[PDB]
């Protein structure tokens, strides 16, 4: 098949998250199943992002009422056409 | 920004100033083909007669008929029109001269070439009469199955390069040209070419007034002239003459603007002759020969010319096999 | 013999075109700042042209040799945030 | 903001302009006289352009091989190999039945002149 | 080829160095805005303690 | 992996490298100088490249910070090459890569300068440019005499200095 | 020139209404060619710019070409979108409308919950981070890969294929000859 | 995922409800396959593999071998009956 | 074996004239003949339930599948001998069982996506397949294209196979967007808790499963066979059913499923008591396989149902086939045919049957009352080896409502015998011509494998213990 395969014939994004759940799997037989299940979550929020969007959710809603706002190295955007300006 | 709307309408004066004497051309040499002048009454030696042609029919009484819708009539102009010439961003005048150099051109070339069918179709519905639709049934058909063609000997010069690509091909060329080891590809490319326009060697449907037909005209003529193009950049050299290293180190001695000028105007003229050359053989065909059945056309595609294209399926990428040779990405 | 007349048509075709060719290549040419283009361009070739950009300062091709890099080039590095993709 | 999309919203700008010229500038002027079921046909009609979909379908499925074309060499290049052999027998099966003729009904009536 | 795989690890060990940088200086900017609030941002979502760029910013 | 499409923008970090990984300076090359260099960054630093991916493979997803110190170390010895080829072959250096920004950066286009570059560097640096994974009744393709595929134009400065470069006697 | 994708999915709202009331069979389908092309420039804005193309030429070149052929030479019957004949329709319509789209889009969650498998299909809002790595060395495009997949790994895929392309050449062949 | 989901809801309730000729039934069957082609690219495209693209060609042929197929049986529909019915079959 | 037969056989088809076609049938019979008897010792590779996958995880071959594809070509050389042989010798049965010269090309592609189905082990080889298969029934419902309703049921057949392929082709692509996968072998015992896998399977089965004729969707089906030729629809109504329901039994995504027993509970009733007050035999005959489909979603329920579905598999394939054959017999004995394509519509037409060709009554009787599960016949194993696994795991509304709607749908299956064991005027004496000798041989041999099938029974369970265990 095409388990593994990526655009550009390499391996995807989530391969290596995968490929730890495989090798779980591989020494495990069932009624022993309930201990690989973190790297199956691990492999679930690889594909989807479930967990990170709920973090990030959790932290603009406490970005949006500070009123100093950030007070930190800032992050910058660019035009295209200014990547390497100065 | 000052830069590629400049380049961009210095291209489109010379294509669509190129595809106006195109006419011209065919009528002179039709003539002279007949043994007779060609027009000399409205130029100097003849020439601005498709601008008088269009000056004329731009000041013609249009007529939509009783039958007719009267939206899919006057916008089948239109996207013959512009499908016809939204080709032409993609030949090269040179290395890396198109108005948009995109890592798949041939996809491109190949996906606007389909887009011309519908304007013959589409306006067979135009003006719904039972003889006004089982003719454009015959146009699209023929049409369609010799696009099939058309595809099948694009794939067949790919196999050899590996790119979708077009100056890609053309420095893939600079060790031989393509029609030199294929050459029947040459003739059947060339005949296919003659089909896919319809032009009077294979034309039997011929056998408006004024914008739908000025319209039609132009992608007519800019269709002679991007398949054409076709021919080429992927079975002749597209803008290689020969070597001309040792010329130059004769002439220049470092890179300024008036040798880069010189290289273009080498270059492009190399791709011009051999369009010029190209266009001259279709108005030759036009004039030695008569028109087809139906019958015959059909017969001639899909059971002469397509059984020995299965044939050049199978001895192609076996000769890039015998001798490991398969072309790299 | 030869009719001029029937060849002056294709004479001008063949002029135009030839015109439109060398005027569109020294076009290019200003366009890169005394190069030829760039004909086929990878993905890895692609990240290499936006990583000279970066490194030589605002210019497009100029092509810096230095021995070692300048300060503002440790932090004028990019990355790309992408839209939801809704 | 390349010189790619100048072109393509460009042309239209070109049928645009020419139409309206025609259109601004020509009598219009028209009358009756001026102005003006269904037909069977033949199989082979209908069939050349049902029966072109999928050679067609044949002809953008060597497209992904002809790219891919060094890197399966020697495996690749058989599987190819069966695959235009399989649609080269149905082709066979196509000109061996003569499906694409339209066939003239009336012959010179080859039956000979007997007698009593 | 053998160019481009030379080239490799050189170019490699720019791009991970700027993903360490860029990566940690998120983190302390989340923490500087989470002052206060109790809330962890040092740690992973993922389970494993493999090291982890971040993604899905907030667009600004 | 993946390329950005659909509305991305750029946007960079004011920040620095923690207290605890030292200072590494950078390659300031692009990529004709790059490109013309990288057999000999290969030559020299093949011991140390290897070392740094066989870090990257043996600690598995950790990946960026547990192989810190060995691309620290392919980056200082790349430099190493890079300013040992300028102070000895700066003129025919960037002869070679000025050839090579124009013709795509083809190699393939570059043989008359990249003939007096090898023999500069491989006299005065003692290294020497190979291709490996080519076994011998195979000859590499930047010494074949005649080969199939020509470049357009000739550079003129090294055809200058290449015929230059034969009735000195240097090569 | 961020909101592209949301203009291309109300375009493709619209030019599926204009598709399903239109005055003559074939003003239909020349709405479902420009629906195509919307699907296109969708492909394109995605970063499939392989597929739009191969869009063009396949969908619009070769099926509906075929299905324009089909409406010339036959003919086809159609009543007009009346009211008297189609508000009978409605509420059903309505209420199959809200369930399908909210089922449709309920299959991209992972809850016990009925709602928040809902509106975590519209926790949209985070812009991916794109991460340049220097692992690949060649120019592997789409298009190549396809064509190692295809070849490769599912070269039985491949030879099944063209046992169904044989019977799309067989089938309209044997239905439409009348064999002597 | 929401302008495939869309296309196929609104096609396949456009197919549901027609009453008035039988081509629409035929476009939106294809448009239907089109909307599941979008889902399945948005998922290989955000998932980082060929996969999905590789369902998605073959599916792409699939759909016009059917398109083949079913207009040549419409075709020998129509042979013994030369009109068809607005209301449909 | 079977490409080589379609790659023969379509370039040996394109030269023969339209007076070989039938001989040719003749020839493959024989051809799938030697494929099963001297090839089918490759049951020994299946020992203790050994598995191969095949193509790298496309194809999987276990002795389920073996089994399986063994009875697709048993059938298959049943129903091209139903083709390739004349009934008699009259200028009658020519110009009513007469094949086209593409049929045996489109039986034998339809085989080959009804194999490709079974072996299956990824989504795109299911799709493909399932694809094949169905232009395939198209084609074959269309290809007697100078009939009325064979056209409008290709039509039909057409729009409602395409839905539910879209449907199919939507929760594979459903599928792959939660998990990054094509097999079913990923699921492997533990992601099912931890991941709302129901609505995806549940919906894939579904879309499966409407093709067979599950009941809220059952009325296009029975218009489909009551509106094809009497020889087509063996046919369309056996292979579909057999290969979709042994992919769906092979692959346990619906195990306890409240949708799954909610459609088995209305297709046993509404087959039941749909086909009650029905005068057509091909209706009557079709409701029939509406219930034996909803004794299969039965099973879809289960864990480890593969002895009852196999065996209940082979008894209604013979059952089937033989009453299909019977009444292709009483075509001779009919005061009335009409309609070229269908000679025999109306149940009452078989009505003096016993009069004329009583054993044909014998035969009819045997496979009635093993269709309604009379113990020394065939179909009450099967019906008893269905209730064996309905029990086991619980199943206990849905056992009441199986016995139910057994019960009634013996009165529908009686009516057949009701009709022909009754008086009729005028009665066969002496009839010149002869029903075939090849033809009528392998009704009979249906039939002694109806009767006397019993007796193998415990063979076949020590036979199932040693390759599937
Ligand atoms: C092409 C060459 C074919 C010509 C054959 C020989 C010429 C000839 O006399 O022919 C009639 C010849 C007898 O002629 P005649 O009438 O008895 O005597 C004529 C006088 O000699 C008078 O003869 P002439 O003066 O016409 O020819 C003299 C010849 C020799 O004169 C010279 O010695 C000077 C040569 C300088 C170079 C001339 C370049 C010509 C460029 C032509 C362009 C391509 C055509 O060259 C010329 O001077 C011709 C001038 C052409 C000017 C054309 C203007 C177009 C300008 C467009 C601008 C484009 C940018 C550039 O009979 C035959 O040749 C029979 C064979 C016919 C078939 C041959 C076909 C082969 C070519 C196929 C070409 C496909 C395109
Ligand atoms: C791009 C341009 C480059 C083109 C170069 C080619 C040049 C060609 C030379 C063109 C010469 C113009 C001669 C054109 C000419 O017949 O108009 C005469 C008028 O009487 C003039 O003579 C009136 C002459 C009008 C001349 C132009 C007036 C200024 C421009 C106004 C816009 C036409 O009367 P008309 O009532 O039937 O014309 C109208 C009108 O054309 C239509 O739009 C109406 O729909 C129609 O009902 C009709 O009533
Ligand atoms: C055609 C052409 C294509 C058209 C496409 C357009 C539409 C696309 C949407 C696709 C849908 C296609 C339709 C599919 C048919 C319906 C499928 C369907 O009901 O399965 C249900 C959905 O199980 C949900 O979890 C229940 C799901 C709940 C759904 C909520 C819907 C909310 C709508 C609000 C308005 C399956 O439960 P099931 O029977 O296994 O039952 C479960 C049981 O509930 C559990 O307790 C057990 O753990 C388990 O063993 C089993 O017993
Ligand atoms: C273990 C799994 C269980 C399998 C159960 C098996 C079922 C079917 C097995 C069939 C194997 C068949 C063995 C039978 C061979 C013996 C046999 O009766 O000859 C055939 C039937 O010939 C099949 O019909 C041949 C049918 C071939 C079907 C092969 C299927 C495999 C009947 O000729 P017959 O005498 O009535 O009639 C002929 C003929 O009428 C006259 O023209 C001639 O004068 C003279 O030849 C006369 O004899
Ligand atoms: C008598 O036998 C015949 C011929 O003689 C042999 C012909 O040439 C032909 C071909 C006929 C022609 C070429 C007449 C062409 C008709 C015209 C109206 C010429 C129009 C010119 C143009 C449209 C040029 C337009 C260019 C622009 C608008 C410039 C844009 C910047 C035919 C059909 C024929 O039947
Ligand atoms: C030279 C021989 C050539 C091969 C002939 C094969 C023909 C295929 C025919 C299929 C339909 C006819 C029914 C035949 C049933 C055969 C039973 C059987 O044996 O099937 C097995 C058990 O089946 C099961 O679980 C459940 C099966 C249920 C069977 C219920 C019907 C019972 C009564 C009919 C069968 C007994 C007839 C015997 C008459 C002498 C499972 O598969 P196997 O790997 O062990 O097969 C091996 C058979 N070999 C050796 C002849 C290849
Ligand atoms: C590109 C190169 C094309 C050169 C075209 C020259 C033709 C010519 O110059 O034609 C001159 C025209 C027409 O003159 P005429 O009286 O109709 O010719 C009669 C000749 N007899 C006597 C032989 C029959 O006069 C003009 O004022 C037109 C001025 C506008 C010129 C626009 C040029 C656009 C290009």
């Amino acid at each position: 098949t095409a388990a593994g395969i990526s655009l550009t014939g390499g391996r995807n994004r989530c391969f290596s998250e995968w490929q730890s759940f495989m090798h779980c799997t591989a020494k495990t037989d069932a009624k022993s199943r309930a201990q690989c299940l973190p790297n199956f979550e691990d492999y679930m929020e690889c594909l989807h992002h479930t967990k990170e969007k709920a973090r990030l959710r959790e932290i603009e809603s406490v970005l949006k009422q500070k009123k100093e706002g950030l007070e930190a190295p800032p992050v910058k955007v660019i035009p295209v056409k200014a990547i390497g300006l100065v | 920004m000052i830069i590629n709307i400049v380049e961009i309408l210095i291209f489109l004066v010379c294509v669509l100033f190129s595809v106006a004497y195109l006419t011209v051309a065919e009528r002179k040499t039709l003539a002279y083909m007949q043994r007779r002048l060609g027009p000399n009454f409205v130029g100097y030696y003849g020439l601005l007669q498709a601008f008088a042609d269009a000056v004329k029919l731009l000041l013609k009484e249009i007529v939509l008929p009783k039958e007719s819708n009267y939206i899919i009539l006057v916008i089948s102009p239109l996207i013959t029109l512009i499908t016809a010439l939204i080709g032409w961003v993609v030949i090269p005048l040179g290395p890396g001269i198109t108005l948009g150099e995109l890592n798949l051109g041939i996809l491109f070339s190949l996906a606007i070439g389909s887009l011309g069918v519908f304007g013959s179709l589409l306006s067979g519905w135009s003006s719904n009469s039972k003889y006004s639709l089982l003719g454009s049934i015959r146009s699209t058909a023929q049409l369609i199955s010799y696009e099939l063609i058309l595809t099948s000997i694009f794939i067949i010069i790919i196999m050899f390069v590996s790119s979708l690509n077009i100056t890609t091909i053309i420095e893939t060329q600079r060790v031989v040209w393509y029609c030199i080891p294929l050459l029947p590809l040459l003739l059947i490319f060339f005949i296919a070419s003659v089909a896919e326009t319809a032009r009077p060697p294979f034309d039997l449907t011929e056998s408006y007034s004024g914008s739908p037909f000025v319209f039609f005209f132009l992608a007519e003529y800019s269709n002679i002239i991007l398949i054409s193009a076709f021919n080429g950049y992927l079975l002749l050299g597209g803008y290689l003459s020969f070597n001309y290293s040792y010329l130059f180190n004769i002439l220049f001695n470092d890179y300024s603007y008036v040798s880069f000028l010189f290289e273009g105007l080498i270059n492009s003229s190399a791709y011009a002759i051999k369009l010029v050359f190209l266009m001259f053989s279709f108005i030759w065909v036009r004039a030695a020969f008569p028109r087809f059945t139906y019958d015959n056309l059909i017969n001639f595609c899909w059971i002469i010319l397509l059984p020995l294209l299965f044939g050049i399926f199978l001895i192609i990428p076996s000769t890039l096999y015998i001798f490991d040779s398969f072309p790299t990405l | 013999a030869i009719p001029f007349e029937a060849l002056l048509p294709y004479g001008i075709i063949f002029g135009l075109l030839t015109a439109g060719g060398g005027a569109m290549q020294v076009l290019h040419v200003y366009r890169n700042g005394g190069v030829r283009d760039r004909f086929a361009i990878d993905q890895w070739d692609s990240q290499m042209m936006e990583r000279d950009l970066r490194l030589n300062g605002g210019q497009g091709r100029k092509q810096v040799d230095q021995a070692t890099a300048p300060e503002a080039f440790k932090h004028n590095h990019v990355w790309k945030s992408e839209r939801p993709l809704i | 903001m390349n010189t790619f999309i100048i072109f393509i919203i460009l042309i239209p700008i070109v049928g645009f302009a020419l139409l309206a010229v025609n259109i601004l500038l020509a009598v219009y002027k028209p009358y009756n006289e001026k102005l003006g079921t269904r037909l069977a046909f033949n199989a082979a009609f209908i069939l050349v352009a049902i029966l072109f979909l999928p050679f067609d379908l044949e002809i953008s499925t060597l497209l992904p091989y002809v790219m891919s074309i060094y890197l399966v060499s020697n495996y690749g290049f058989t599987i190819v190999l069966l695959f235009l052999l399989i649609l080269i027998i149905g082709f066979v099966y196509e000109i061996n039945t003569n499906a694409l003729k339209i066939n003239k009904h009336n012959k010179p009536n080859t039956d000979s002149l007997i007698y009593k | 080829l053998w160019a481009r795989i030379y080239l490799m690890p050189l170019l490699q060990a720019e791009e991970d160095r700027q993903t360490v940088r860029r990566s940690i200086a998120q983190l302390e900017r989340e923490k500087e805005i989470m002052k206060g609030t109790g809330f962890d941002v040092d740690k992973s979502v993922y389970n494993d303690g493999k090291f982890h760029a971040p993604a899905l910013m907030i667009p600004p | 992996p993946r390329e950005a499409a659909a509305h991305w923008v750029p946007f960079e970090d004011k920040a620095n490298m923690p207290d605890n990984v030292p200072d590494v300076v950078e390659v300031g090359a692009t990529s004709a100088p790059l490109l013309s260099a990288s057999y000999f960054i290969g030559a020299k630093c093949k011991p140390y490249n290897d070392d740094f991916m066989l870090c990257r493979e043996e600690s598995q997803g950790s990946g960026a910070i547990d192989c810190l110190k060995e691309g620290r170390r392919v980056t200082r010895c790349a430099v190493s090459v890079i300013e040992d080829i300028n102070k000895s072959c700066l003129d025919e250096f960037r002869l070679h890569w000025q050839c090579l920004e124009q013709n795509n950066h083809q190699l393939s286009g570059c043989r008359k300068a990249e003939a007096l570059l090898n023999k500069c560097v491989f006299t005065k640096l003692n290294l020497e440019k190979k291709i490996p994974g080519l076994r011998p009744d195979e000859e590499p393709v930047f010494l074949k005499k005649d080969p199939w595929i020509k470049p357009a134009v000739d550079d003129f400065k090294s055809v200058r200095a290449y015929a230059e470069a034969k009735k000195n006697g240097t090569l | 020139t961020y909101y592209f994708i949301e203009i291309t999915i109300f375009l493709a709202i619209l030019c599926t209404i204009f598709i399903i009331s239109a005055k003559n069979p074939m003003v239909s389908i020349l709405y479902m060619i420009a629906l195509f092309v919307i699907a296109a420039m969708y492909l394109y804005l995605i970063g499939l710019g392989i597929f739009s193309l191969l869009y063009i030429m396949i969908y619009i070149g070769a099926i509906a070409v075929l299905f324009l052929f089909i409406i010339t030479l036959l003919d086809i019957n159609s009543t007009e979108l009346s009211v008297k004949s189609n508000i009978r329709d409605l509420p059903l319509v309505l209420i199959s409308l809200i369930v399908l789209t909210i089922s449709g889009l309920m299959i991209y969650s992972n809850d016990s919950i009925l709602i928040n498998k809902l509106l975590e299909a519209f926790g949209n809002d985070y812009n991916t981070i794109i991460t340049q790595d220097w692992f690949n060395i060649e120019n592997t495009t789409l298009l190549t890969t396809i064509g190692n997949v295809l070849l490769t790994n599912n070269a039985f895929i491949l030879l099944v294929l063209a046992i169904v392309l044989l019977l799309g050449i067989i089938g309209p062949i044997s239905i439409t000859m009348k064999h002597k | 995922m929401f302008i495939g989901t869309i296309i196929l809801v609104l096609s396949f309730l456009g197919f549901v409800f027609n009453r008035r000729n039988i081509i629409l039934a035929f476009i939106c069957l294809e448009t239907m396959l089109l909307g599941i082609n979008l889902i399945l690219l948005r998922n290989s495209v955000l998932f980082d593999d060929i996969s999905g693209s590789l369902f998605a060609i073959v599916i792409i042929i699939l759909a016009g071998v059917e398109s083949a197929i079913g207009l040549s049986l419409l075709v020998s529909y129509y042979r013994l009956r030369g009109v068809i019915n607005s209301y449909g079959i | 074996m079977l490409i080589l037969a379609i790659i023969s056989l379509i370039t040996f088809v394109s030269m023969s004239k339209l007076s070989d076609n039938r001989a040719i049938i003749r020839l493959i019979n024989i051809y799938l003949i030697l494929v099963l008897v001297l090839d089918s010792f490759l049951y020994l590779l299946f020992l203790n339930n050994q598995t191969y996958t095949v193509m790298g995880e496309l194809l999987i071959f276990n002795s389920f599948t073996f089994y399986i594809d063994m009875l697709i070509y048993f059938i298959m050389i049943v129903i091209s001998s139903l083709y390739g042989y004349n009934l008699y010798n009259n200028n009658l049965y020519k110009t009513l069982f007469e094949p086209k010269k593409e049929l045996i090309i489109l039986f034998l592609i339809n085989i080959l996506g009804a194999l490709l189905i079974v072996h299956s082990n990824d989504f795109i080889t299911l799709f493909v397949a399932i694809e094949l298969q169905s232009y395939s029934i198209y084609l074959i419902t269309a290809i007697y294209n100078s009939s009325y309703k064979a056209s409008k049921a290709s039509m039909l057949y057409f729009f409602m196979g395409g839905i539910l392929s879209i449907l199919i082709a939507y929760s594979i692509n459903t599928y792959y967007s939660v998990l990054n996968s094509y097999t079913l072998h990923s699921l492997d015992s533990l992601i099912i808790n931890t991941l709302d896998l129901n609505l995806i399977l549940i919906a894939l089965s579904l879309g499966l499963l409407f093709k067979i004729g599950i009941a809220p969707l059952h009325k296009w089906l029975i218009s489909i066979y009551e509106n094809t030729p009497i020889l087509i629809t063996i046919y369309i109504s056996l292979i579909p059913k057999i290969s979709i329901l042994s992919y769906l039994v092979l692959s346990n995504i619906s195990i306890n499923s409240l949708v799954i027993s909610i459609l088995a509970i209305l297709t046993l009733l509404v087959g039941s008591v749909g086909g009650l007050l029905q005068i057509k035999i091909k209706r009557l005959l079709a409701f029939s396989g509406l219930t034996n489909a909803g004794y299969m979603m039965l099973l879809l329920l289960l864990n480890n149902n593969e002895f009852s579905y196999l065996y209940y598999i082979t008894q209604y394939s013979i059952s089937h086939l033989a009453i299909f054959m019977i009444i292709i017999f009483s075509i001779y004995y009919i005061n009335y045919i009409n309609n070229q394509y269908n000679p025999i519509i109306y149940v009452n037409q078989l009505k003096g049957l016993i009069h004329d060709n009583a054993y044909l009554v014998l035969s009819m009787a045997i496979v009635v009352f093993s269709f309604i599960g009379i113990p020394p016949l065939l179909g009450f194993f099967g019906k008893l080896n269905i209730l064996m696994s309905i029990l086991n795991n619980g199943y206990y509304f849905i056992s009441i409502v199986l016995i139910v709607a057994s019960l009634i749908s013996a009165l529908y299956y009686l009516y057949l015998l009701n009709v022909s064991i009754q008086d009729k005027n005028n009665i066969l004496i002496n009839s010149n011509e002869t029903v075939s000798s090849v033809l009528s041989y392998i009704l009979s041999s249906l039939i002694i494998l109806i009767t006397f099938g019993f007796i193998y029974n415990s063979l076949i369970i020590d036979i199932f213990n040693v390759y599937f265990n």
